[PDB]
């Protein structure tokens, strides 16, 4: 959270927090309930979003279902929007932490390796999350549809 | 722990590559550590 | 003069690191007495387990012949 | 670490002998695969992302193993999971070459054990790994090598259980 | 071995072993069988090769037989020629396994201070060793007698 | 070469080359008149065996020289061919030196990189340089196919 | 570093050459004599100590240079620089088993000039010690390799004065 | 560590005492003794070499402790061997300058007898080699330092059996 | 000691002492008999010299015994008082050892974070030893008692 | 010296000289013109001490001035009396200095390996040395011996 | 580093002389002010911190060069400066005792110009704080001691001017 | 100066100086406060330039401090390093005006006859300036060291 990774700066420094630390907190903690309702729009549309993004990124890039192609069939595409439905997940743990620890030891440290492995591309993939962040940001009012959307952004921005 | 130490060259903290390529493996020890008795320098040859 | 034997076993958590690395994970090294509040923060502060300890050199008395 | 040939030496330096006859044997034996371990293990060497990318499939992913509660849940575990898989895929390697499963006690299973017990990584998920990568070696590699690559895949999976 | 030494580089740069360490091995068997039978040749004359090579050498250095001497006695003398066996069956075995890589371990690292504390003149130790290489020498082909030889330097090298 | 590799393990341990080093620097040498010319027959059949490779590369996977292929189109082509005849290049100077030095500072440390920014498909490139391999083997005696055939399967080791 | 077969690759490479028959004539000139310098070096390492011995005792010792005043007075300068001239012979070496004299650059020449001036080290007194070490080279290694030892020795020299 | 004097120091500092009669009378009895020491250490000290060789050579060598399958057969192991008498030699006279055993605990017992058995190493014989030097010592360093120098062996020696 | 002192860096360079070592070892244990007899004559008179130190003290700052002294009122002062006891036990320690190990390990290691946290005035403890050097070397001979002085002079010293 | 031994330890832990450092510092310099009169004597004497020593030498190892001898010949002889000149001029300095560090830098540190190269019995030397003491020591007052003599042990011990 | 002896010691060393009547004489010169030298010390180290602050006190503070924009300003900069002031009186009391101002050269003065001119340290505000330690320092010590403490704060203040 | 130079070959011509020529005059002012700042920044490590010139002088020509040399001896180098000190001062003026014109008055019309009968050799009075030159230019940034660099070699050249 900002808690994790703040107070561990106050305990390898052998001391308590500073009036800096304990403001940000403050500030963190009073942007609580708006940081809920992002997550939870989301949650409540998530069926929506994940198949919504994977029309999207089939259409930006078909190939993947297609013969020689990693998602190739009914059983290597129930796995590829269920990766999909995957890092919605962590967006909206990210969102609620205020940063990304979470997000990043369940499903980017790894990774980049993970996918590599498997021979997906990675920018097929990113275009996939990029494309889920679409269909979700228009279940939102515009305020909420942002604070959403830089969860979306983060781990398209991870993902390479 | 476990790694015993190597010359780095390291690319990132700016300057710090020519820096260190430099110190290390371009200039080398000079001056001699003990103090006891200075080289005299008027006697570079060995003619015999 | 006093010398603690600890043990630990630190697992890395931040990179899937790609050669070697047994013996710098699980490991027995005496520590002097100095060294051994840091050595120990520091495995804690890797999510580290610090499974033994032990005086190992030093009398676990005291006040003369200590703090050499 | 010693090979064939070092643990053989080693054997009679102890009892200070010159190499006498029936050690020689062992010798002669020795230099007649050499040429058939070379060639296979460059095939290995190749075809290596190919083969780890079979035993995983059919030993170790699509299963609870991957998914959240599993130890090759998130992508942190599941490329520490290959990445040893790769370790024991290039140290048997090395023991098959050698003819020696020494390097396999003193590089790898010395302390592995308890390590995986520390950390929790299954065992028995584990040596399903070794032997899976044995399974498509063997078939690689063909008739002339499988049972001498296959004996170190078998050395490491009874070192771990 | 040629393969010990190969191997221990390997595993060093986390590496497989590659197109050229690979080509010293197959050298390596094709001449461990060449080799295989020089180590026999040497070891069917050894005591005629321990007991010549003892002769040359109390010529060249007569003063390790004298009141002052290491060697000085029929006992004293005894156990010197026994160093000298000891040496040459070592000597076998490097040249069999195509690296020196065991001999070192049994006999050269440590034999400055063992020498030193029996207070044994090292140099004519190495004398020792070269008279050996000129009997050993004489009862092998040119082409092995030289492959012989550069092991026999090497001990002579290493006291030193 | 090997000498680069063979000398490089004096230097790091401060010391002069192991009998063992000195015997695979003349096994090498004495191979150099036919490593010589199992690098002339390839070179001389330079354009014909990229021309070759290039259609069984694209048979096993057609799909880059497609719409969304990253070899789509006549100069997207005429640059994989080209990759191609870079590495047949890079494998007669390695059979040349004995060892990979140069085939590695050349075209493999740097190439994960390199291909991942250009999102050419890497993986498929290891079967097209795995292709060459069956077209120049073809051209060459059994026993000089062999020594070529290690050089080819280095490529396609790192490669991936 | 580089060297003969190595320096060929590196010198048609920014070139963008394949190796061509005049690069293959040249990497032959090399293989040719490859066996000679192995033997070679065998002699220089087994007789390291008898060279700088000698080498010492016609160029260096008995002298103005180890009497007080001299560079070489003190049991800690006779020790440095009879451990330098083991610097030298064993990088000749290095260099004459390479086949070429890049090594003598990068690792022993590049400031040693400057770190000379700047200690005192007499200049002309070391090449002595330098062409002293390869006279008795050349008597010990023979008709086969003296020309070729002997060049490394004189790369060191010129490459001071 | 803890020599005579701070031996008693320590004693009287956990107690908060100033130092009464009794602890000035052990300190008298350590400063008494004191001049004699250092005469006994600078003839250990000169003949630490001749130590070492005498006691080998009627407690260890001509022996299957030096054969084919003995401890100390190989170059490698004679040289740690005597290396550790050296170190019993050194600390046994600094034991005996300080007039406490303690630092033979500290920095020589400790852990050493399991150290002996995990590498295989014959704690018997070395009991010998501890005792052959101390007789070559009570020769060397007369009557006046006899007995002292004497415990500190015996203090070792009791401290691996 | 200077036993202690001496030892330690013999073995920390793995060697038997120096002629300077064994020296002052025997220039120390000559005068052995004198710093008993100093520190017997102080041990004698130590109840006077922690009071005459006590009132040189409380002139010299007679707030450290005011309202918001660290040694205000009577049990505040009789603290005060032992802990001057205190170092002077420590003093007549370092005269016996000829160095300081015991009186450092005992009480100055660890000085600053002890009075720093009862908030007492180190200066002015400092004070409290200078008061007690002049009452004690008015008890001992010119020689005696610049011995003595050195060990005083070093406590004040620390505190610092 | 006595001084640059105390210094250097204090510089090195960031401190003032101890008590004990200040006490040797006066006991050495309490013993300066008793230490200056023991140089004295023995270089008033210089030329009769090397040449007993040079008789006491000869008569122990007459091999060493004979045929396969270091010192065999008359000015093989000649160097031999002059290095015995050089170590007692150092015995002199170390005296006056009150420890070793000039008498080291100036003739131990580095004479293995230079009389390794030169073949010298370093053991026959370290004779030499003790018969120098011999003769020295019988130009001394009881007092002033053992203090020469520890220096002539040192050396004695260094070439060891 | 050397001091007074070492320094008559190494001068005769690189001539092989033996010390003669004019070298005896200038060590009888150290030796009669030794004892002054070590008092002179204790009284510095025991009056370092009351030194540091009377000359603070009268050369440094109460200014410009403790208010915004000087180079003590801030508690970190102000601790750094009076920080140097102890390496200053603690390494001319090294001088002092060893009477050689060599160690001031080699663990004080070498760089020490150029590190403050990079670093923006005012060179002629550091001698008045140089300068008025010593006039503490000349109080402090008496007629005995006070001209030989004296020259090694000028010698430290002349080698950065 | 450069005012100077200007102005005199104006007057020459008897007529107003030119409109591009009041362009290095306006450079030189530019210049100018550079110019004198480096001067000023040589003026303060002068006795360190002349000393470090002076040990690299007497390395590179040790002919001119022996027997027959012209600087043979304390006093014949004393003065030596003061003419080094006075050819540096005249390298800080001439680098302050723009011109170096006022030195060639004062250190260079008239030194070789000046030199030539105190048979100083010439040639090692530049090596003397390039010694100074390689000292002042590390203590100088980049483009000021070039800019005194030019000065230096002036001199240099002038003596020659
Ligand atoms: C050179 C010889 C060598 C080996 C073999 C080795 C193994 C090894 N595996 C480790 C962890 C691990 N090993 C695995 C392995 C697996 N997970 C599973 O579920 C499967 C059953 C299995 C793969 C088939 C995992 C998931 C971890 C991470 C545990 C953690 O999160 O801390 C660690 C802890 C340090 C680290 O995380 O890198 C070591 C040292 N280390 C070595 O030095
Ligand atoms: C929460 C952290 C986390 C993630 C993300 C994760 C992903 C993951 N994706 C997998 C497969 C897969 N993933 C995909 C995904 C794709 N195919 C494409 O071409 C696209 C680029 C992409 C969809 C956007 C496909 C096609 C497979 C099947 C590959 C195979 O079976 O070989 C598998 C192996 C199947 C299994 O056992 O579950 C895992 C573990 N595991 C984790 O623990
Ligand atoms: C010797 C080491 C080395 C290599 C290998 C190298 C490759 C390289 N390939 C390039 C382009 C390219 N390379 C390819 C290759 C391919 N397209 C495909 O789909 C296939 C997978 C593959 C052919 C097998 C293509 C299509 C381009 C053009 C890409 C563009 O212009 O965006 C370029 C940029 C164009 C240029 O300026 O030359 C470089 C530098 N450069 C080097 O220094
Ligand atoms: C001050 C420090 C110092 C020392 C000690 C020193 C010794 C020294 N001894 C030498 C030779 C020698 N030294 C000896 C000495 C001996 N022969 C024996 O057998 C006896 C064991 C021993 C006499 C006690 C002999 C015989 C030589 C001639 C060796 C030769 O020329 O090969 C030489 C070479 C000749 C020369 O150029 O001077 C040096 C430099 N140099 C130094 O800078
Ligand atoms: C790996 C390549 C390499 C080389 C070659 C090397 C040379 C080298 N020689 C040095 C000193 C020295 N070199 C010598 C050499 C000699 N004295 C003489 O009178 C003779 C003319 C000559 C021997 C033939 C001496 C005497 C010193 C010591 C100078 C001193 O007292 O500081 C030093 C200074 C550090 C030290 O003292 O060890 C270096 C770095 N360093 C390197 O890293
Ligand atoms: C395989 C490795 C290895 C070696 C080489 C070895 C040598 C060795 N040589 C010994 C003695 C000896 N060695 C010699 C040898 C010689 N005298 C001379 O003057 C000549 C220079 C030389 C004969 C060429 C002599 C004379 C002794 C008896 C010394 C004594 O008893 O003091 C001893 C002690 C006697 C014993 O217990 O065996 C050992 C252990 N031990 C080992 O483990
Ligand atoms: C912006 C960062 C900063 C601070 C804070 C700072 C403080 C500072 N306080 C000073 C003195 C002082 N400061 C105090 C303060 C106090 N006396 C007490 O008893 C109270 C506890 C406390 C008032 C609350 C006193 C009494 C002096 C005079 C001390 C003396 O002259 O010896 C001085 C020396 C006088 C001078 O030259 O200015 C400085 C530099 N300097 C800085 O650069």
């Amino acid at each position: 959270s900002v808690l994790t990774k703040a107070i561990v700066n106050a305990d390898a420094e052998a001391r308590y927090l500073s009036p800096g630390e304990l403001d940000r907190i403050k500030s963190f903690v009073a942007s609580g309930e708006r940081r809920l309702r992002i997550a939870q729009t989301l949650t409540e549309a998530r069926e929506r979003i994940v198949k919504q993004a994977g029309d999207q990124l089939f259409q930006i890039r078909p190939d993947v279902v297609s013969p020689g192609g990693n998602a190739y069939g009914e059983k290597m595409t129930a796995l590829c929007l269920r990766d999909l439905d995957y890092y919605l997940r962590l967006v909206t743990y990210g969102i609620v932490a205020g940063d990304v620890t979470p997000i990043e030891e369940i499903g980017i440290i790894g990774v980049k390796e993970m996918y590599n492995s498997l021979q997906t591309p990675i920018p097929a993939v990113a275009e996939g999350v990029r494309a889920m962040k679409n269909v979700a940001t228009s279940l939102l009012s515009g305020d909420d549809a942002a604070e959403a959307g830089f969860y979306f952004d983060y781990l398209v921005g991870a993902m390479q | 722990e476990d790694i015993v130490p190597y010359r780095r060259y390291p690319t990132l903290p700016a300057g710090n590559y020519r820096a260190s390529v430099r110190v290390n493996d371009e200039e080398l020890i000079s001056q001699s550590w003990s103090s006891l008795s200075p080289t005299y320098t008027g006697y570079q040859y060995v003619t015999r | 003069s006093r010398y603690f034997k600890v043990t630990a076993c630190i697992p890395s958590l931040k990179r899937v690191r790609t050669g070697r690395e047994l013996q710098n994970t699980f490991f027995t090294k005496l520590v002097p007495y100095e060294n051994w509040f840091t050595e120990q923060q520091r495995i804690q502060k890797a999510g580290g387990k610090v499974l033994s300890v032990k005086l190992f050199t030093g009398v676990q008395g005291a006040n003369t012949g200590v703090g050499a | 670490m010693q090979d064939a040939i070092t643990a053989v030496i080693n054997n009679y330096d102890v009892q200070g002998k010159y190499l006498d006859g029936a050690a020689l044997d062992k010798l002669k034996a020795y230099f007649t695969t050499g040429a058939v371990r070379v060639r296979a293990a460059a095939v290995i060497s190749s075809n290596a992302t190919t083969i780890i990318k079979e035993a995983a499939a059919k030993a170790l992913i699509y299963s609870d193993l991957t998914r959240p509660g599993g130890n090759m849940y998130t992508t942190r575990r599941y490329a520490a999971c290959i990445r040893d898989m790769d370790y024991f895929l290039r140290y048997a390697t090395y023991a098959m070459l050698a003819g020696d499963p020494s390097i396999l006690d003193e590089r790898v299973l010395n302390g592995l054990k308890e390590t995986y017990n520390s950390l929790g990584v299954p065992i028995a998920a584990t040596v399903g790994g070794i032997q899976a990568m044995k399974e498509v070696v063997g078939g690689l590699v063909g008739p002339d090598a499988a049972k001498e690559a296959s004996i170190y895949f078998d050395y490491l999976s009874s070192g771990l259980s």
